């Protein structure tokens, strides 16, 4: 469901 | 789900047995001969304590009725040790006493809203006549002597606490930081504290005392309320790499935004805490700018047209500590430059000349107390990490203690101050004699804390209860030495203030319990 | 799946235990001496609540069947607040009263048909009687004094609503928003509220009052039924930018669509809300139009040969604020010019003067009303956010009631004016005994408030019922100061709509269960 | 799996406990004085009714036995309604009554056969007495007074069917759908209707009324079986985009095809309903055609060599409205050029006139008045979306009752038809005795209905039975207000059509269930 | 087991 | 079952 | 010794159940189409009779409640018999009726002082009505 | 385990 960012952030 | 409904007198005997397994339990700390009390842990050796507040946390009941009995007066209880940073023990047994007595007229079969109303005019006489029996601590010489019997006698404390409140006044914010190492530290900085707790728990990293503690933060101003959290991100990464915490003062942050805030710090990438900005309508954009000011920092809003997405790290503020509480926000020590902090302070200043209002007049000053005063900082002494940790406790709990007492003075300690209050209300009466009865429980119930303490020393309570109210004044029975005499001058006081907040919130959930006919909860199926 | 059948009398019994839960759960809130009820949480600390509805909201039984006769009259006892604002409690009393008398007498053997009959009899003519006693409230004195009573005595809020309906009049508009701080607001922008609820709840930002509210919104206006929310993605991904909320006014949202919109503004993703379009037919071709030239957005009209994935933000219309209910929503401050507003107005009010019918007339009339007429804003006061929300609450609640008071009048509360109202047919008959009875039931049932009132406050419902009914007019019992006199005098009264709704409302559900034979449900199997 | 074997007796008692369980809940809503069922919801307020076809739909059985006893009874009673419009309350307790006695006769070791051939014989003989008693309703007169009286004494919708099917003849195809507001308005457009219901339910939008319901669709004709829905895609992806729905009339939609529509159309990309081509043979391929020409698309056979993969949105039909039945399909307002039409209609003509035979004729015939007769459409008044619901469905209910009464005139309602047609059976005799038992049971059995109507008015059955039998022709109990008289005259009566099937699908599967020796069903486990 | 086309539709 | 436009929107 | 105490609805739901075994029993043998009873004896071959009072005398319940149900009209009943050589089984099965509609009204909250008024007025009415149907002889 | 064919034929 969620994304992560190349830095590491989780997020919808 | 299907609910289990019950009424009446067994809805009342439920709760009675709650509150008498929570207070039962807490109060065997009471008074300096109270017992130990000794809390599980899933992994490790068991706690050992006798702090009535630890013991109360732990406390759950399996019945669900006998529970909400338990969390009804742990909660209002609660409320007590909010407002005077003591008192939570006291008012779980205050409470325990008013509603059993209460419970029991009830069953005889007199009315409940009478009973409360009699439990209500008592107390309401008992405050006031413990404001008769207070003795005022408005010098340093008092504020000193109060915050050293606080710090358990010692005078470095009670020095400290005098100093800091002469620096800032004794309505001032002040704080307390482990010290740079044996010998104690008092600056004045550039600070600011208002009325805003986090966003949620979680944020907390330092259990012990439910706080939040930033260090080197950053801080991003934000005129508006985040759901998106995906607006963060180019703010978030950049706070991400040079490794600072972030501080999110914005109108609000939404469920899902928050969610993403406390996994993603939860799981080591970018520290972030947020919490509302102060205040509300047009003083809340003024005070989110006061903030901006005195932290260095930009506030982004969209009114003007500004977007978070483009939101740099030079947008930020910068403080070198943030400290967020249950329902308080304190910044120590801001970046903002004196010139433009001083030169907003002046602007103030003018609105208050051209202020056609009291009220008006009012919200500004405080505005300028808050950016002109500062915060001062008590930097604890040390030699070892041990004693340093265990002084910064002390100094906290006698600053607590003796903010309370600069409000409303102190009274014989020792459980005296209630029961000797009491003694003088053997006249009060109601309406009716139903309110009668509720009066004498109250007045009854007033004797619990002092009747407690002194069985906790293997004393004979109706004794000692009944020598106490033959006297008058603060004379009364000191607990530790077992030997009668004047209280204050012994030095066994409690702020006037957590007597008053421990019986009037015990009094609160008491007359609301009393007044109870019906409970609903989840079926245990 | 299999289903467990109840026939007659073991259905009956069923029922009536079911409501004797609910009701009985319920009715110990009633009047000034009510008392609390403790509603459990999942997780946290108890809820203490005097309030009827929170508890009715809360009962669900374990048994099926018993459950299926709480949930009905909570059912349409609810339908009562929707309609008045108030005597949903009332009701739920009034229903377990009707019922199990209703139920007596069938199990005695009297015809169900028969009884219903009677009850229905003596209701129409309790409606009547309760007219007659009604008193009126036109003029904004007593709209005034009404609202003030409704504010819990706060002059300023009974001063406010006076104001609002002023200027609106007393059938016009009037919403009420948080204030920029101390002091009250009050103005008049473009805006219009239609007869149309959240098109399911989930969208629901605002639980306590079970509402939607949307801040500077962007508005969609399609003369269409939506299925594939594809055709949005452009249009949802341009809201979704600029970060805006967004309210989708549609001829229909349909399931999967729906799902998706609920699931992703629960995200954070974009906020949308849709609600149905108001009326049908061509009128509703129409009144879209109005709310886009309201709100300066562009119909979007598949018969014209329009897309949605071809429509951008400068098709969508715009508002400060739009609120949505259960079955109402009102867009408040619309961007529309008010060059394009008052020249719509314009051709509406041609439309009346080409009008060949009063139907075609009046129906127009309505439009412009809505268009021209505007919506009265009422920004409550403040000092400290906490007593801000607090007062707006009171003004809420106080704005229903004063609305219902100027539609129908007030009558004696306390649960009087039914008893008085009652007292009058004591020679009401039918057609036969049975007929008899059930007017017997129906007025017994009546003086069901007054005396639950009664045994709150601990004194003999038989005692104060003989009372009330000794006198006429207004004459009462001030359950607050437990003395009698005029009630409307000691301003303890209801909306003559109120109680009428929860009267009405309360005959109407107990009427279905007395004549119920048979009860299906799932095994518990 | 393992299977439980029920036998003779045993198996019979099983039966009859699950027909009493369905025909004790269904008859209590029978008559004017029918009583309330209340059908419990998985989510929501339990539903209240007085509809029997309701009641009948939630009965299941937890004993596999009894349930299977209730099925039975249930799925033939609804073929009534089926047939008629009406009846399957009635054919409910019509069973119960003849299963009942005929066990009963059974278990006393009478031969089943015989008495299945006495019961069947008594019906034969009582549907001839049904047709003498019957009253003509061929003039307008008569079916606008039917209709009056079926849409509960409303002389509009009388009217309004009237003209309807003065406008289409007896027998044509009439339409009813919400109006544009106020005022109905009937319209003669292109369209026609088919044998053939929905591929499955799910397509079914309208679960009111269990109906498929599309607006503005496209029509697939293809003269083939559709297994892989590949074929489909190019399609479907046109039909996707252009946003319509679109209804599939081909020789057959199998399993996995159909699957992938239900659950495409479900997620709201596409919608699509299928249905079985009309007739069979060559007169399918024909009929196939009419509608192309009618609907202006074109036919997709694989015998031309064409393919679904190069079919373009310009091959599909098209037409305003399409409505589906569990075993119907309706056409309204096609596109097809009048031009094409009624050149169609012209070549058919001919083929009628080159007709070698009497058949061929008669399905030549039957052709043309579908094409050339067109479809009446009725658009309900309104002032208000609910009444126009409400009003739309009453015309619904007193079109279908029209439509029986023209077909077989009217009789005697109330049930008193069915006791009068028993009266006159008195010696109807048999074979042997067993015979004459069945006769006997029958006609006994025909008494069930009005008993039941008279228990429900709280009156005694045996007397009111007995006073309708002394009597003769219509003359009867009108349970409405309780008097005696001609039932005609009082407007009291049902199609002679509803009243015949309702008895022969009694009779048929009563007559089954009497002659039931084992019963097959999984274990419970 | 089933695939997506790009208009979205769930076939085997 | 159900896609994510770039922006994050979950849908069929 | 120690007692069984019943009130109300509980003691009345009781007496209905003693009566109503009573009368059943014995209204079965009323009219010329009366029904046979079979009454057990402690030596020999049953007793079959169609003599309600013969009936009355053998019943005799479990339940002491039930029973002193059935023992009161019993009693009552017999008294009849004893005044006019007949009507013991009449007198049941009227007594059957009275009590079982009498007690469904006292359940749904009728004054039970009030329904006994009533029925005593009524019977007075009906006896009056009864002399003057009377033909003499 | 399976694979799929382009026009959808599942197969080891």
């Amino acid at each position: 469901s969620w994304m992560t960012t190349p830095w590491g952030f989780l997020h919808p | 789900a299907a609910k289990d409904v019950k009424f009446g007198n067994d809805a009342r005997v439920k709760m009675l047995r709650g509150v008498n397994v929570l207070a039962d339990a807490v109060k065997v700390t009471l008074g300096p001969k109270g017992r130990n009390v000794v809390l599980d842990k899933s992994f490790g050796a068991p706690t050992i304590t006798k702090d009535g507040v630890s013991v109360a946390r732990e406390i759950e009941l399996e019945d669900k009725f006998e529970n909400m009995g338990a969390q009804m007066v742990k909660e209002v209880a609660s409320k007590a040790n909010d407002a005077a940073g003591d008192g939570t023990t006291t008012a779980t047994v205050l409470a325990q006493a008013i509603i059993t007595e209460g419970l029991k007229a009830v069953a005889a079969g007199m009315n409940p809203m009478d009973l409360k109303r009699g439990i209500d005019k008592a107390v309401t006489a008992a405050v006031e006549e413990l404001k008769a029996l207070s003795v005022p601590c408005s010098d340093s010489k008092a504020i000193a002597q109060v915050g050293t019997i606080s710090a358990n006698s010692d005078e470095t404390v009670g020095k400290l606490i005098a100093e800091a409140m002469d620096k800032v006044g004794k309505e001032g914010v002040i704080t307390v930081e482990d010290g740079t190492g044996l010998q104690d530290e008092l600056d004045v900085v550039e600070g600011m504290q208002f009325d805003r707790g986090y966003l949620s728990p979680y944020f907390i990293n330092k259990p012990e005392t439910g706080a939040v503690e930033l260090e080197s933060p950053f801080i991003l101003l934000a005129d508006k309320k985040i759901s998106n959290i995906r607006e963060m991100l180019p703010v978030l990464e950049a706070v991400a790499k040079a490794g600072k915490p972030l501080l999110i003062i914005a109108e609000d942050v939404e469920g899902e935004a928050l969610a993403t805030l406390v996994v993603n710090t939860m799981r080591g990438i970018v520290k972030v805490a947020a919490v509302k900005a102060p205040g509300f309508g047009d003083r809340r954009k003024a005070m989110l700018q006061d903030i901006a000011t005195l932290t260095g920092g930009t506030v982004i809003s969209e009114e003007i047209g500004m977007e978070l997405e483009k939101a740099t790290l030079e947008d930020l503020g910068q403080a070198k500590r943030v400290v967020i509480n249950k329902d308080t926000t304190t910044i120590i020590d801001g970046v903002g430059e004196e010139a433009a902090i001083q030169g907003r302070v002046a602007q103030i200043r003018q609105q208050i000349e051209e202020a056609t209002s009291d009220y008006d007049r009012e919200k500004l000053q405080e505005r300028v107390a808050k950016l002109a005063g500062g915060v001062a900082v008590i930097k604890v002494g040390a030699a070892t990490e041990v004693e340093m940790k265990e002084k910064k406790a002390r100094v906290e709990d006698a600053l607590h203690a003796t903010r309370a007492a600069v409000e409303e003075g102190v009274v014989a300690g020792g459980g005296v101050a209630l029961i000797r209050v009491a003694s003088k209300l053997a006249d009060l009466r109601g309406q009716n004699e139903d309110q009668n009865v509720g009066i004498k429980v109250a007045l009854r119930a007033m004797e619990a804390p002092l009747r407690q303490i002194v069985l906790n020393c293997g004393e004979e309570p109706s004794v000692v209860a009944n020598t106490v109210k033959g006297g008058d004044g603060n004379y009364g029975y000191n607990a530790a030495t077992e030997e009668y005499g004047n209280m204050i001058d012994m030095g066994i006081l409690d702020p006037t203030k957590v007597t008053r907040s421990a019986l009037q919130y015990a009094a609160s959930v008491a007359g609301l319990m009393i007044t109870t006919e019906c409970m609903v909860t989840d079926l245990p199926k």
